């Protein structure tokens, strides 16, 4: 609801960090 | 579901979603959970691909909770934000920034032996306007020798390169003894702190030039998006933005299952949350629960 | 054949290249193992029988990992 | 007549309008530190958002600020970073206990600005008379915790802490900043530390006294651990386990102080586990492993877990100077225990990193049956940056932790590790080194 | 901050300097009595020695909650910042509402009164699209991805052209 | 005002190329 958190409020939001987590889940396994 | 080598990178992080995480999973071992072992395998180029692919994931949400300093008068905020971005770096696993180009440099020409394929192997690390000042040197001092001076230190052409070399670099405004004094070190504490001193001061007007310099390039290009969207007629801009919006929803709506299209749409229900947040009560922000 | 290194030979490393290199001939011939120097590689090993080649040098390989690098985070 | 809210409300009220300067801003975070207001974030960041929007300073109010801003406890680095514009533009005008407050409350808030403080180091040992010994105190842990490595200022307060008498805080705090500083010397610790006889008046300084003690790896003293066991339920957890972790780093057998040391931190991890860092977590298993004294149940077992945890993290962030070091001494290791050439070298190597038992990784670990042994490069970070260049308290901490494990340590450090010709002499250094600890290798 | 400050009741401010809020204390021996006034509402309390050492125990940490991002959030403070240096000018455009009557109608030339209600509608063309204000916040995701990607580097965050030189005379004028 | 999240790194160190002004004050003082 309404006044949700501060620490789920500090997340920085269109940030990639899964794109990025995406590519280093398909490629160390692969590359391994 | 961190795997253990991620959460042993967000430990020294100070972002949001990463130190959740690790809270989640030190509350985890709080709850008699034994800790994977940590893996001592995967010959130096995985660990270092792991080590690029892992910077990344605590660089990126780090960057866009540091705010530029856009518009701004002085060189206080420029130095905050290269502070912020030394301390994302710190806290991301790289080193200083001259010690880690340090390293590219020497991880680039370690097999090289002349001086022209150490400027032809480190040529995307140094500007334009400096391969250049040092090539025609070396044109110089080839056409001086008639043979390729070679990348060694005891070779005597390379010291009567360098003599002039050190020239080009104090003339492009670099003090090279004031940083070859420091790299190299020096005998007693004071005349080691005399050196690092004036290693800092160098160090200091170097990162806050190149700071201004990337400030400098997004108000550049802020101005020219603006003067480019205030050319348009309205009904030309919004029909123009809600494509855009469109699009990249779709973009993200089509690809399922994955973690980054249910966290960009978990973060347009964020974003839709946080404008009915500013309208429930405008005049005092965002309703956060304390 | 010839053998081209980057740092001289050690007398295990000699009986472990050579027994390696016994393997690429094809019959129950003999092999003159020549030993020659390039710091350009580093490390390993390019075994040159003047028609065939072997290339377990480092070279190749951080070459062979960049483009298998390069070539798999452009298709995901 | 005698309020809180009502002026909280006031002071909300006063600091929300347009066009505050910076007087009222400043005199608004002095009457908010002075009411004690942690409870209350968001008027804390209403008073930081007119604090960086406030362009005019005079030295008083930045002043002020930058007091309310530290001894509030409150932290922004975007605000107080951008502070450091009127302090390096007013920095003629400051008077020198002003100097002392901007350059400390800086310091404090890791604020990387080498302009100002080497121009208020400069100040301060063009002219050293003109300060108290509080005063250098506070600008040599200001210039200590701003990443400079000021050592022409750690002399000359050096100088002023062996000629002239301190009192306990200010003490407490120029150890804070050589401990920082790594300095480890005698004729300045030795000075500072008779300052700590006729008690301590707050827990806090005695906390960073038995940290600086055992970051700097002295000796307990007998007295701050007293004043210390006195006044252990004052202390924030995080900073009991840097208390008590100094203690266990500098010899403390006192059980009872370490029992008050462990009873706020203790039920803080029963009630939050996740609410200390990692690096603290491992600090108070450090500290639990050296003195010996117990923790509960679902804390001893959970920070040994977490010193695993640190101990990896450690690891993975090296300085690439030191996994150089680590690749040095395990050669020089494998080539002592028998190896002429280099496959043998390479197999031993990659065979020498057997991991521990509570989940870390070890680098140099070689196993004789029943015998364990351990090998740890001490690089250049962990070395105190004087003529002796002893290892620091983390090596000594990190050695006693490993030892209870199981372990033999034997320490290699860079600087009697970079001096010597070939391999073979480092291979006979790290072989001296190991059969000093236990001679059954 | 860091875990162990040393401020308060020492060399610390005893009196105002604005006259919207009126604070003043007793520095005794050990203790303080406070009495802070602002406005009609009055506290006057009593704070110990060891009573502000204790107030940076628990660290109060203010982080920032942004629409997206405070990344996205500077770039267009800074847009919007731009938006007013157009609009500035925007606001000096000389009043053609005055010459609309019928008595410049039939006075001008019908070419040059042409001109003129074309050069009135620009004005409101231009002064619509200045204040299309949240369309700002999709002006200035062009250019987040640019400079997030150059922040994205293998060698550091941080890197640039100047320390890169130096290190490169660093790296060259040493040996090898 | 949502991006289009790219996953790609920046190798070479080079200068931030600061884009031309462009004619929008010159053209509105017009």
């Amino acid at each position: 609801a309404d006044a949700k958190a501060l620490d789920e409020l500090r997340k920085p939001k269109f940030s990639s960090k899964y794109l990025i987590q995406h590519v280093s889940q398909k490629l160390i396994p692969a590359v391994k | 579901a961190v795997s253990k080598k991620e959460v042993l990178y967000f430990l020294s992080s100070k972002d949001a979603e990463s130190s959740t995480a690790v809270k989640s999973y030190l509350k985890s071992l709080y709850a008699g959970a034994q800790v994977e072992a940590t893996e001592t395998d995967a010959s130096e180029l995985i660990a270092q691909l792991e080590k690029k692919y892992l910077s990344a994931q605590v660089v990126e949400p780090g960057v866009h909770n540091i705010a530029l300093p856009l518009g701004e008068s002085g060189s206080a905020p420029v130095k905050r934000y290269a502070a912020e971005l030394f301390n994302l770096g710190a806290q991301a696993g790289f080193e200083c920034p001259f010690i880690e180009v340090s390293k590219k440099f020497g991880q680039e020409t370690a097999t090289s032996e002349t001086v022209k394929d150490v400027l032809n192997k480190t040529k995307s690390y140094v500007s334009a306007d400096y391969n250049a000042a040092l090539n025609e040197v070396l044109s110089s001092v080839e056409a001086e020798i008639n043979g390729p001076v070679l990348f060694d230190g005891k070779t005597e052409g390379f010291k009567k390169f360098a003599a002039k070399a050190k020239a080009v670099a104090v003339s492009r405004g670099l003090p090279a003894d004031t940083i070859l004094a420091y790299c190299a070190g020096s005998a007693n504490e004071d005349a080691a702190d005399k050196v690092s001193k004036e290693f800092f001061t160098w160090f200091e007007s170097a990162y806050t030039a190149d700071a201004a310099a990337e400030v400098k390039a997004i108000e550049a290009e802020a101005a020219s998006i603006l003067d480019r969207h205030l050319a348009k007629p309205v009904a030309q801009i919004r029909k123009e933005q809600a494509s855009a919006y469109a699009s990249l929803l779709k973009r993200a709506e089509t690809a399922k299952g994955a973690k980054w299209a249910e966290k960009y749409l978990e973060d347009v229900k964020a974003v839709q949350w946080f404008d009915a947040s500013v309208a429930e009560a405008p005049a005092s922000g965002p309703k956060v629960a304390a | 054949c010839t053998v081209i290194t980057a740092e001289p030979l050690d007398k295990l490393e000699r009986v472990e290249l050579t027994k390696k290199a016994e393997k690429f001939v094809d019959a129950g011939f003999k092999l003159v193992m020549q030993e020659k120097i390039d710091k350009k590689l580093l490390g390993g090993f390019v075994i040159e029988f003047s028609d065939r080649r072997v290339d377990m040098s480092t070279a190749k390989k951080v070459e062979e990992f960049n483009n298998f690098v390069n070539k798999l985070v452009l298709s995901i | 007549e005698n309020d809180v809210p009502a002026i909280l409300k006031e002071i909300d009220s006063l600091v929300s309008r347009e066009a505050v300067s910076a007087k009222e801003v400043s005199d608004a975070a002095v009457a908010l530190t002075y009411l004690q207001v942690k409870a209350n974030r968001r008027l804390w960041g209403k008073v930081l958002e007119k604090a960086g929007a406030a362009q005019d300073y005079d030295a008083a109010s930045l002043t002020n600020l930058l007091w309310a801003i530290n001894t509030g406890g409150v932290e922004h680095f975007k605000t107080v970073a951008e502070l450091a514009g009127p302090a390096v533009s007013l920095l003629p005008s400051l008077s020198p206990v002003q100097l002392s407050i901007v350059v400390e409350a800086l310091g404090g808030a890791g604020v990387k600005n080498y302009e100002l403080y080497n121009k208020a180091s400069a100040v301060v040992v063009s002219k050293i008379g003109e300060f108290k010994p509080a005063e250098i105190a506070r600008v040599l842990y200001g210039v200590a915790f701003g990443g400079v490595n000021d050592v022409a200022l750690a002399k000359a307060a050096g100088k002023v802490f062996a000629s002239t008498e301190v009192d306990s805080r200010t003490a407490a705090q120029a150890l804070y900043a050589l401990a920082k500083l790594g300095r480890a010397d005698k004729a300045t610790v030795d000075a500072l530390l008779k300052s700590f006889k006729k008690g301590t008046e707050s827990a806090s300084d005695a906390a960073a006294a038995s940290f600086a003690l055992g970051s700097l790896s002295f000796k307990a003293e007998k007295a701050i651990v007293d004043a210390l066991k006195a006044s252990a339920g004052d202390l924030a957890p995080a900073q009991a386990v840097e208390a008590a972790y100094g203690l266990a780093l500098s010899g403390a057998t006192d059980a009872e102080a370490f029992k008050a040391l462990f009873g706020v931190v203790a039920p803080a991890i029963e009630k939050a586990p996740d609410a200390l860092e990692v690096s603290s977590l491992a600090q108070l298993h450090v500290a639990s492993t050296i003195s010996g004294a117990k923790l509960p149940a679902a804390v001893g077992s959970f920070v040994a877990k977490a010193f695993g945890l640190a101990a990896d993290a450690a690891r993975l962030k090296r300085s690439s100077a030191e996994s150089a070091l680590v690749a040095d001494v395990a050669a020089a290791t494998a080539v002592a225990f028998g190896a002429q050439y280099r496959p043998e070298v390479a197999s031993a190597v990659a065979s020498y990193v057997k991991t521990a038992p509570d989940g870390s990784v070890l680098d140099i670990a070689i196993t004789k049956g029943d015998a364990k042994v351990l090998v740890q490069a001490v690089p250049s970070s962990l070395l105190t940056s004087t003529t002796p260049a002893k290892p620091l308290g983390h090596v000594a901490a990190y050695s006693k932790v490993r030892e209870a494990q199981g372990y033999a340590v034997a320490v290699v450090p860079a600087n009697e590790f970079e001096a010597l010709p070939d391999q073979k002499a480092k291979a006979q250094y790290v072989l001296a080194a190991i059969k000093k600890v236990a001679p059954s290798f | 901050l860091t875990t162990f400050t040393f401020s308060g009741l020492q060399d610390a401010p005893v009196a105002a300097l604005s006259g919207s809020i009126k604070l003043n204390v007793a520095a005794k021996a050990g203790k303080a009595e406070v009495t802070v006034a602002a406005g009609a509402a009055k506290a006057a309390t009593q704070v110990s020695a060891a009573a502000l050492r204790k107030l940076s125990g628990s660290k109060i940490s203010l982080a920032e909650v942004a629409r997206i991002s405070v990344l996205h959030s500077s770039i267009q403070n800074y847009l919007l910042s731009l938006s007013n240096e157009r609009y500035q000018l925007l606001s000096q455009w000389p009043d053609f509402t005055t010459m609309y009557g019928k008595d410049f109608y039939y006075r001008a030339h019908p070419e040059d009164l042409k001109k003129f209600y074309d050069a009135a509608d620009e004005y409101y063309k231009l002064y619509e699209t200045v204040t299309e204000f949240d369309s700002l916040s999709a002006l200035a995701s062009q250019v987040v991805p640019n400079y997030a990607a150059r922040r994205r580097s293998t060698v550091h965050p941080a890197i640039g052209s100047t320390v890169a030189d130096g290190a490169f005379t660093n790296f060259l004028l040493s040996k090898q | 005002y949502l991006a289009p999240l790219r996953s790609d790194f920046t190798e070479e160190i080079t200068a931030p190329k600061v884009a031309s002004a462009s004619n929008l004050v010159n053209e509105w003082n017009n």
